[PDB]
């Protein structure tokens, strides 16, 4: 039976001098063992392929906004998806989900992270605006 | 070699994977551009 | 095997005194059992988890729009997920898709509903413009 | 027991009395059996049920870019997904990407394409930018 | 979130939305407000 | 969708496309109308 992990927002981290925000996740659906939630990371217990998706939701004026999901191991970082929105000008107006996922190789040990490149970036944590899962094939 | 620093109007932009002039997008900046942008 | 269920549109509907607008859903591809389509919602008949998916196509100078998908069950209503475009004001350029997806757990008599939270919406009845799916995971 | 197959782009294709532009993909994920990617399609050597999903990240000012991703065999070709992304006219913010994904049943012999319409498109070879992906389900 | 000072809860953005801001790309919920707004 | 009329069939959009209405962020079938 496939192990599946479907994580939500329990609060926001944005370090003073960084230009990155991170989300902490809390889990809401699991099933399985191979994978769990970290604070700001998922720590990648079992080897395999996995379905990872992500979605963010903005509410920013920030020209583009977006995410970019990498997994770390063995001293080497390596991108997977990265999803871009161009935002508008006007605050009313300047809201934007962006959403990607895909098909990787993840090994025991890794750490997958998802970052927004922009400091005290401006995103909803609302559990059906933002969210990150994961499913093993 | 290609120089990036904010203090310039300048920031390698860690999204989009390239160099941006902070000038171009003056009130929709980010945080590495608030020196030059005010 | 997996069970799947593909659908696409036949028509829109917006009842006059009201800020949404629906989709009436007819199937394109099936395999096993558990989810019916029912006019503008989809029944659960089988408890499980699913991967559930959604795609509205819109063309539409609205300022924002996206569609709403929830669930309805046991006397509550719960959102699984939300896409939110920003459109441009001129009509030949107010073309957006808007996809989103996860995984979630639906219970046996659970009704799926997706929903656009404005009155008589603009968007296209093209199956590959707008659709929505479910596997059972 | 899912093959699986992940592609990312080499180079792109657009010849001159042509309003298209494709992909040339090499796999970075490869499991199982059932598809071969061949230059700029993709052919399907098992007959299933395959989820496809498909990501280009555009930095362009055309009014509207997105990608066609059609199936063709049997002398048919038949429209699967498109996804559409409206872009800002200013190209210092002209940066969007555009996902979309959906299960469909897939015969042996059919070819598997993926266009932009629009000749000379300017789109990102980053492998996690833009990317096509297949699991047999 | 009074429709009396030109706003209106926002139902899929799950917030409050001036009509000033919209007119000319408003929802039905702004109709009244982008018609009249000028009289 | 007649081309004599300034219009393009859009094969993206699936729609009859006037090349007035997005000069400057014009696909490659609006060069001509556009440019002159
Ligand atoms: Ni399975």
């Amino acid at each position: 039976k496939h192990s599946v992990l479907h994580l939500v927002p329990v609060n926001i981290t944005s370090k003073a001098d960084s230009d990155v925000t991170e989300v902490m996740w809390q889990p809401v659906l699991r099933r399985g063992r191979g994978l769990e939630a970290q604070g700001d990371i998922v720590r990648v217990w079992d080897t395999g392929i996995y379905l990872l998706y992500s979605q963010v939701l903005f509410h920013d004026v920030t020209f583009t906004m977006g995410q970019v999901v990498s997994r770390e191991g063995q001293g080497r970082r390596e991108t997977l998806f990265r999803c871009i929105r161009s935002m508008p000008s006007d605050p009313d107006r300047a809201y934007n989900s962006c959403y990607s996922a895909g098909v990787f190789h993840l090994h025991q040990g890794d750490i997958i992270t998802v970052k927004i490149p922009r400091a005290n970036a401006k995103l909803s944590l609302s559990p059906h605006g933002t969210f990150l899962g994961f499913v093993k094939l | 070699s290609l120089s990036c620093r904010k203090e310039q109007g300048k920031f390698y932009d860690h999204l989009l994977r390239d160099c941006i002039s902070c000038a171009s997008i003056c009130g929709q900046h980010p945080k590495q551009c608030a020196y030059f942008c005010e």
